[PDB]
């Protein structure tokens, strides 16, 4: 007959989520973030989380909302100033998160360790720093039982299996069985958080027929197949404000109100009545006519 | 008449000296015009990107594009730290006396008092690869004596008896006051030069812990002509450099 | 000044390699193997060779002149009928060859350890089977310091790095500083294969100019950078009788020539007479003249 | 009038009932048939490919091209059949009793009597995913009491202490003479049916082990109108089937 059709809406795929999941975010820092599947997040109940990214403002506004139990990340950055972001920071230096940060080189060992359903895979990075401080006896080493010429063996970090039961991710298009394409300069890891995932859900900036995706990409850009995706969520401008590969670039005026809104009480609580209080074609327009005003 | 941070370029540019078909991954724009120095005059086998994912062919300006020759993603730039083929000058918060280093947090690490970016690549720079260090405002909260979080590996960390540290190598501290490396005894802080105006007292007054040879150590060598021509003609013309050396 | 030019000739590239080397080759069976610097290996007098690859007629020449010791592969394979290479499999039935024969993924496993400098990766392929008999106690198990949830912990093997002495590859273009590509739909292990060795050599069916090579490829097809190659040949129809992307297709009559002329002591002096006992544009006029005889 | 090849084709299409959304990777004629032909009718969520790079969005006759959906070069395979996402229909040079498979050579390992393939990727698909034989031409010097080599893990190679042998699983075995699985007692080859005409007799001349409840089983089951037509009209029109299947 037909393949599955797995496209659904924002709530439809956050409603697939518990509290208590150990969730994977797709992009890097302010890039290519799932953003409108993170506001779609807040809108929810969803909370007690274990977030897996490379961080940036999704981690912020997830930390804004309470949702974040304990966070597993190689870095959180904003990519622009002022760089670091003000929600997570925040949650830090209230000791509201357990944090499991490591080098960025485990992150993408972890997630291929998982994707390959590995234990463990060994890695240098780690050694000798405060990474074995951060995770204590949750990370452990592993000795080669191949000593080097010299006679002495490696002992390594054995980098555990970032397991996730869900992932959500952005990419700029895709056909409504779930395979998938980034279009721009870096895929970044977005088909390993799938690959480590139970649950995968991609927001894409268009859906369009398989036909029309395979013709639009090099073959090398359609980095996520059938059995990598279990919804799909049609959602332009769905990255905003990150950046989109070709898409779109980063809305650097906004993702600075963001940061700016963080400071008080009083300049969060009305970013949330503009912006977060609504659907995300409510924060679509409000978005717009932000650009319009600051011209 | 040579500004202080033409000199800071030029040493930048030496951290590269001698470092062959590597990539070189300054992440600071003095590093950055260095780099790219050297790539122009001795060490043209560099390998350099847009910071992004795009490696060039060419040496740009500071901000410009140029042609490419080849693809650098996030994912594979994670495969050039652990083939070791790199060398990396990174900022920092914090340095301590046998080259720890700090960019993640200050305070607790469960519950910092300020908080940064995370240990984000630092630790497997610094075990995988020649890394350096840029300080453009020498101070004893930068310079001291304990960091609050090591994200980049120094020398009391290494086992000598696991060959999985043999790549751990520290090569050059390079701030607006002088030139560093870790050849003082035990792998200490050590003096290799000090910018022109640039006193002994001026360093040890904002370093907190004892500077190894700081009382031989010279003046830093003065730019080629050809480099003072590539620094404020070809990389630099905007002077973005001296926004960043202070004093 | 400029960076390093890279070309060399094919007889050069060779005078570098010594008896005793372990040595990668690239491409996958009869898919674009280095066939033309494996003629040149042919012509020299380098021996006692240590051969890391899946197999094709790469192998099956270095066997019909003795060059073989030791072998690592996933397979030997011609892709076509009669499918066994005849001259593998009598260096094999003959066995004057030691083999450490693997599962087709422990070779990829292997090679991406040493392209990371690691002693090891962990991998089940292999558990279970005679690949253990293969290699005696040159294969080792390593056991996760990680037990799974059930409390038991997994015994994995413990593929060894696959560290080279040299790696010989072709691909359909480059420029002379080793910037190269492939093109067609699969660049098989190339990447990984210059990635894991000391003294890398690319073959290419064309050298040019830096900007021509990145303007005729998607950047995804750019897998060689000037960190992974050591000198560059240009060798057009240097994968004959292998395919080669989208540059040429195997050339089936000739190999079937190949494995039948392998058959007996007199065909094969007759093959070695015509096409093995002069240079490279030696055989590729006597390559030409047999096709137009075949038609 | 159904032939024996179309009995086969049907055998192996129901090799992949209830598969699911995975990569279905026939290694021969009859079950790459069977694969699409299961695609076509219960299974439409397989993913299948050109033998090459290529995903097929739909479903081609033999040896004809598709649109495409996807990438599939090899070093992205071996990431499949790591994820355990994976169906595999192998053929064998010897199968025994307990499922152990070789395609590799015959004789011993360092020194065979005959050589074929190597063991390829039978190891890490057997340990990793469901995987199925095909064979032709069933014989006693297919179905050995005894393998050369051990390129397929049977079911007495797994360790039960050890988690890592956790997904192996052995599906089918489908012959020109019938259907069968490793589910008789201590997972020993069983009969599930035999084709029409064929006679318990039949297999166990054939066989050089015991074949478990060979007494009672039954006929393969009647392909559908549907089926048929599939077979015959759409995916193998030229009959390549019956080239694969003796008598
Ligand atoms: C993908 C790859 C992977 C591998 C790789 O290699 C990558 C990396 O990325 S590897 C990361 C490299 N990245 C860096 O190297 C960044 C280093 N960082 C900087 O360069 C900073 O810019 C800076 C250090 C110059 C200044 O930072 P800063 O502003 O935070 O500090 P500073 O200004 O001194 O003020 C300090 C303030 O704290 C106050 N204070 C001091 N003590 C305390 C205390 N106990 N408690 C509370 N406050 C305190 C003080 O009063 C000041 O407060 P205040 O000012 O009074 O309010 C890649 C490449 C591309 C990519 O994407 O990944
Ligand atoms: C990339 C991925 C990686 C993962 C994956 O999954 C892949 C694989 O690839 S995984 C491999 C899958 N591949 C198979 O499944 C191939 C299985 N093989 C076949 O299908 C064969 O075709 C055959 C079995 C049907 C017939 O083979 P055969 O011809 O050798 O045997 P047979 O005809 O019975 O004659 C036997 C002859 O030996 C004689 N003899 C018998 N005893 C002996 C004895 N003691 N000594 C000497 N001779 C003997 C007998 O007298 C006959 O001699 P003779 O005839 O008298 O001369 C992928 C996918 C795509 C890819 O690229 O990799």
């Amino acid at each position: 007959v037909s393949k599955r059709d797995k496209r659904i809406s924002l709530d439809d795929a956050v409603g697939e989520l518990r509290s208590g999941m150990t969730i994977g975010i797709g992009g890097w820092g302010s890039r290519r973030k799932p953003m409108a599947l993170v506001r779609a997040l807040l809108r929810s109940d969803v909370t007690d989380l274990t977030v897996v990214t490379y961080g940036g403002p999704d981690l912020g506004l997830l930390c804004s909302a309470g949702k974040v139990t304990k966070a597993y990340y190689g870095f959180v950055s904003l990519d622009s100033a002022p760089f670091y972001d003000p929600w997570f920071a925040k949650a830090r230096t209230a000791g509201e998160i357990a944090v499991r940060e490591m080098d960025e080189g485990m992150v993408k060992c972890g997630l291929e360790a998982a994707a390959a359903r590995l234990p463990f895979l060994p890695i240098r990075a780690g050694l000798g720093s405060d990474v074995r401080r951060f995770w204590g006896d949750e990370l452990r080493t592993v000795t080669s039982p191949y000593p080097d010429a010299s006679g002495k063996s490696e002992t390594l970090i054995a980098m555990p299996a970032l397991n996730l039961d869900a992932a959500l991710v952005h990419l700029n298009l895709g056909d409504k069985h779930g395979n998938a394409a980034y279009t721009g300069v870096d895929p970044y890891f977005d088909d390993l958080y799938c690959a480590a995932a139970e649950k995968r859900f991609v927001s894409v900036e268009r859906v369009v027929e398989t036909e029309e995706l395979v013709k639009t990409v090099p073959l090398q850009n359609l980095i996520l197949n059938r059995m990598m995706v279990d919804g799909v969520v049609e959602a332009p401008n769905g990255a905003h404000f990150t950046l989109a590969g070709d898409s779109y670039g980063r809305d650097e005026k906004f993702q600075r109100h963001y940061a700016e809104s963080a400071k008080t009480p009083q300049a969060w609580q009305q970013f949330v009545a503009t912006y977060l209080s609504g659907s995300e074609d409510d924060y679509q327009a409000a978005v717009k006519k932000f650009a319009e005003e600051q011209a | 008449e040579v500004t202080r941070a033409e000199y800071c370029a030029i040493a930048c540019a030496d951290i590269f000296s001698g470092a062959g078909e590597i990539m070189a991954s300054p992440m600071a724009t003095l590093p950055l015009i260095g780099a790219r120095l050297a790539r122009l005059t001795t060490e043209p086998d560099l390998l350099i990107t847009d910071g992004e994912a795009l490696i060039f062919a060419d040496t740009p300006a500071v901000g410009a594009k140029a042609p490419i020759e080849g693809w650098m993603p996030f994912r594979k730039v994670f495969d050039v730290v652990a083939s070791g083929r790199r060398h990396v000058v990174m900022g920092a918060n914090q340095i301590d006396r046998h080259g720890n280093q700090n960019l993640s947090a200050f305070g607790p690490l469960q519950q910092p008092t300020r908080q940064m970016f995370g240990v984000r690549g630092a630790p497997g720079n610094t075990i995988n690869h020649p890394t350096s260090y840029w300080v453009g405002k020498h101070t004893s909260r930068v310079f001291c004596d304990t960091v609050d979080i090591v994200s980049g590996v120094g020398y009391d960390q290494i086992d000598p008896e696991n060959p999985a540290y043999r790549f751990h190598h520290l090569h050059r501290v390079v701030s607006n006051l002088g030139v560093f490396d870790f050849g003082g005894p035990d792998h200490t802080f050590r003096a290799l030069s000090l910018h022109p105006g640039v006193t002994a007292d001026q360093v040890a007054d904002n370093t907190s812990f004892e500077v190894a040879g700081l009382a031989d150590a010279g003046v830093t060598r003065e730019p080629t002509d050809e480099e003072l021509r590539l620094i404020r003609e070809v990389l630099d013309p905007r002077s973005l450099r001296d926004r960043e050396v202070s004093v």
